[PDB]
């Protein structure tokens, strides 16, 4: 079934993977803090925070990526962040949810000061990760594929991206032909999954505008993460 | 340069 390295390289990335969580006193805020426009804003920004945290540290870890130069590291970093943390924040949403707790989100995400134009995309797009119950390997990996586009922005050296992301793509499609023998769709299913989610760097974007009014000047990780002003 | 990110993967 799985070459000997191939599992050599998939315990490695799960090794980073499963090393990282949303701390407690995040998690806590979501049932404990009051309610407002402010306050669940307030909230939205330190899982993003966190997010960005747990995103560089995966980052670092990915197997090859320390022999890249250091200024293709960066822009890697910065065109993956968008589409990494959509990816973690599903899965923070469909999987570590003691239900009650991704209630209480849903309910304080759309009342958060931002628009429906926004939040209805975000949460269709839950919705569809939802169906295709996805396992804890297929995140990783997809995150690791998705991290290393050799497609960003202001990379030099796209070939040393490139033959970074092969292996991980073999691997999972490898891996959807063991925990899903029955439906060898599912491989590229995913991938379309990964075409929808490259449509929130417009939304991002855009969204950052929006709600750039009322002044917030984001803690200093987002604004170097997102790049703003 | 990115000083917050250089020093995050390099920590
Ligand atoms: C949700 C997972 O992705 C994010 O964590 C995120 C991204 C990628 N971009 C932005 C602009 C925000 C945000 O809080 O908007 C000011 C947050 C954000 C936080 C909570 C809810 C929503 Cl719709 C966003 Cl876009």
């Amino acid at each position: 079934e799985l070459t000997p390295d191939q599992q050599t390289l998939l315990h490695f990335i799960m090794d980073s993977y499963n090393k990282q969580r949303m701390p407690q006193e995040i998690t806590n805020k979501i049932l404990k803090e009051e309610f407002s426009a402010e306050e669940n804003f307030l909230i939205l920004t330190e899982m993003a925070t966190n997010h960005v945290q747990v995103l560089v540290e995966f980052t670092k870890k990915l197997p090859g990526f320390q022999t890249l130069d250091h200024e293709d590291q960066i822009a890697l970093l910065k065109g993956s962040a968008v589409e990494a943390m959509f990816l973690r924040s599903a899965e923070i949403f469909n999987k570590k949810l003691p239900s009650g707790h991704s209630d209480l989100l849903e309910e304080r995400i759309r009342n958060s000061g931002i628009s429906d134009e926004y939040i209805t995309p975000m949460f269709s797009f839950y919705k569809s990760i939802g169906e295709l119950k996805m396992t804890q390997e297929e995140y990783a990996l997809l995150t690791a594929i998705v991290i290393l586009s050799p497609d960003r922005q202001y990379i030099k050296d796209r070939e040393a991206v490139e033959k970074l992301q092969e292996p991980l793509l073999d691997v999972l499609q490898k891996l959807c032909k063991i925990h899903q023998p029955e439906n060898p769709q599912h491989f590229a299913c995913l991938l379309g999954r990964l075409t929808e989610l490259r449509t929130f760097n417009h939304h991002h974007a855009e969204m950052l505008m929006s709600w750039r009014v009322n002044d917030h000047k984001f803690t200093p990780l987002l604004c170097e993460i997102w790049d703003v002003q | 340069n990115e000083a917050l990110l250089r020093y995050l993967l390099d920590k």
